[PDB]
């Protein structure tokens, strides 16, 4: 629901007031994150079991930058080549140097925020910040973009959203998490709906394309499949979603049919 | 007590810890051996050292040793972006061709992009401490050694020193305030969050920062004077010997930080400073 715009809205002040114009770089930082699925799903599946929120908007907000600083990075002009741009608007020069800001960025506003004491004990703490630190890392996300560098048709190839946009709700899931309280029963469970939650959004999305930025799936394969994938991939995430009992999860449901359509 | 031999084994472990932190046979195999390329380079290993014995002088050194991974790979991924050609081209260095020569420019920015994170990653993760850990605590300490290390990584540390070079005849207030913040800072992070790791006093944590502080500039304007044996610069702006003046006050600056501690256990946090400043690289 417009609920989602809400949150929207909140993250987007806390940010604004996280990064200031103070000296220097910094001007071109705002412009990155200034100038849709992985923070809201994060709050609301927090929500869950029940958590005073304030707790999770840093979570939030440290996950837009994280996008951002790797955004900034794919469409630098070494990697796809046809076109404004973050990067030729401060130079690819700076442009570099800022998602290199904006990565230490997310672990201090999350750091600041995320009250430890009190709810969040710190092991939590740190458990979050390995998260969205490997979230980003070798594993997850940077190989996204790696395999996603051109080939591109594989019948179980073609899934590089599944590390490229999958595994960035797939933290923000599992973060929401442990944030409230989540067992590891649900530990894989909530994460689960993560990635493929992720997928969702954009598998569908490349039926019409400001976002993140080759390697689609339709013009990959038979489109009836792509078509296809869309219900595998809303019924497993359902499966997911339904494990939950003692509502409300009316809302982590929405979330799964907000994706069909804008 | 033999400090050249201490080097040489701080180094070894800590490129033990590095080849352990990163396997080279899960699947983006180009990039972890990009990242391996990059990471397990050879090197001096000089700040994983800070941060280890700044640990000990405070505690003992495997409880820091995560960070003085995290730290030298925050410093690789200060390397790798280097060496692009959108930056300070300068391609081959060492003996090594630079990372960007061996895999091209986006492996090159993928390669640090991973790093940084792995550097937070395996601070963050339990997994990659010791047991014989004051488990309480240590936890707690494990996070604001993250946020000192974040805190003099991004706009308010190196990024912004990376930076202010990049604009482009300079006076010393700027001069000096971009080495503080693209060498220095990085000091700053390893000995305190070491501090931090070992449990330190916040006498203890501070002292050890200004110590890093001074030779951090101490670092770079022997690197400045260096130059000139065998860019604005130091020698440049002050004269040759008022840079060999100035280099001398900045050692006995972090050296009276010492004073606290116990010159038993800090040994290496001094011997340290003194090859920072008469080493003839």
């Amino acid at each position: 629901r417009l609920y989602w715009t809400s949150l929207i809205a909140d993250v987007e002040a806390e940010l604004d007031a996280a990064m200031p114009i103070r000296t220097p770089i910094h001007s071109a930082m705002r412009y990155a994150v200034l100038p849709r699925a992985p923070p809201v799903l994060c709050v609301a599946a927090c929500e869950l079991l029940g958590a005073p929120r304030e707790a999770a908007l840093p979570a939030a907000v440290a996950l837009e930058m994280l996008h951002a600083a790797s955004l900034v990075h794919d469409d630098l002009p070494c990697f796809d080549a046809a076109p404004p741009s973050t990067h030729a608007a401060y130079g690819t020069d700076m442009a570099v140097l800022a998602g290199d800001a904006l990565f230490p960025l997310a672990y201090t506003h999350v750091i600041a925020h995320t009250p430890s004491p009190d709810p969040v004990p710190h092991a939590v703490l740190l458990r979050v910040l390995g998260e969205l630190a490997r979230a980003v890392g070798s594993t997850g996300m940077a190989a996204g973009q790696f395999l996603d560098l051109a080939a591109l048709g594989e019948a179980e190839v073609m899934k590089v959203l599944t590390k490229k946009f999958g595994e960035m709700a797939e933290c923000s899931a599992a973060c929401g998490a442990m944030l409230g309280g989540a067992g590891p029963d649900e530990e894989a469970a909530l994460r689960r709906y993560g990635r493929t939650i992720g997928v969702l959004y954009q598998l569908v999305d490349d039926i019409r394309s400001n976002g993140k930025m080759n390697a689609s799936v339709l013009r990959a394969l038979g489109m009836d499949r792509a078509l296809g994938i869309v219900e595998e991939l809303k019924a497993q995430a359902k499966m997911e979603a339904d494990r939950f009992g003692d509502k409300y999860g009316e809302r982590v449901l929405p979330l799964y049919s907000f994706v069909d359509y804008a | 007590f033999d400090f050249n031999a201490y080097m040489g084994e701080k180094a070894a472990a800590v490129n033990r810890a590095l080849d352990a932190s990163i396997p080279a046979d899960e699947p983006p195999a180009a990039l972890h051996e990009a990242m391996r390329y990059a990471l397990l380079a050879g090197g001096k290993r000089v700040r994983p050292a800070l941060c280890l014995a700044a640990c000990a002088v405070v505690g003992r050194e495997a409880w820091a040793m995560p960070a003085a991974a995290a730290v030298e790979m925050v410093h690789t991924m200060s390397l790798v972006h280097d060496d692009l050609p959108c930056m300070d081209d300068d391609d081959l260095r060492r003996g090594k061709p630079t990372c960007h020569v061996v895999y091209g420019e986006p492996i090159a920015v993928l390669t640090g992009d991973a790093l940084l994170s792995l550097s937070f990653h395996h601070m963050a993760r339990f997994d990659s401490y010791p047991p014989d850990i004051d488990a309480d605590k240590h936890p707690a300490r494990v996070v604001r050694a993250i946020g000192e290390l974040a805190r003099c990584i991004g706009s308010e540390g190196l990024v912004a020193g990376q930076v202010v070079d990049l604009e482009m005849t300079v006076p010393l207030e700027r001069l000096e305030y971009i080495h503080l913040h693209k060498t220095a800072a990085l000091l700053e992070a390893s000995v305190v969050i070491g501090a931090i790791l070992g449990g330190g006093s916040d006498e203890q944590i501070e002292s050890l920062r200004m110590y890093a502080r001074s030779i951090g500039l101490l670092f770079q304007v022997v690197d400045d004077i260096l130059d000139v044996t065998k860019k604005t610069t130091y020698p440049k702006l002050l004269g040759l010997e008022k840079s060999r003046e100035f280099a001398e006050k900045l050692l006995s600056d972090a050296r009276e930080q010492l004073s606290g501690f116990d010159q038993e256990t800090a040994a290496p946090l001094l011997h340290l400073a003194n090859y920072i400043a008469y080493r003839q690289n």
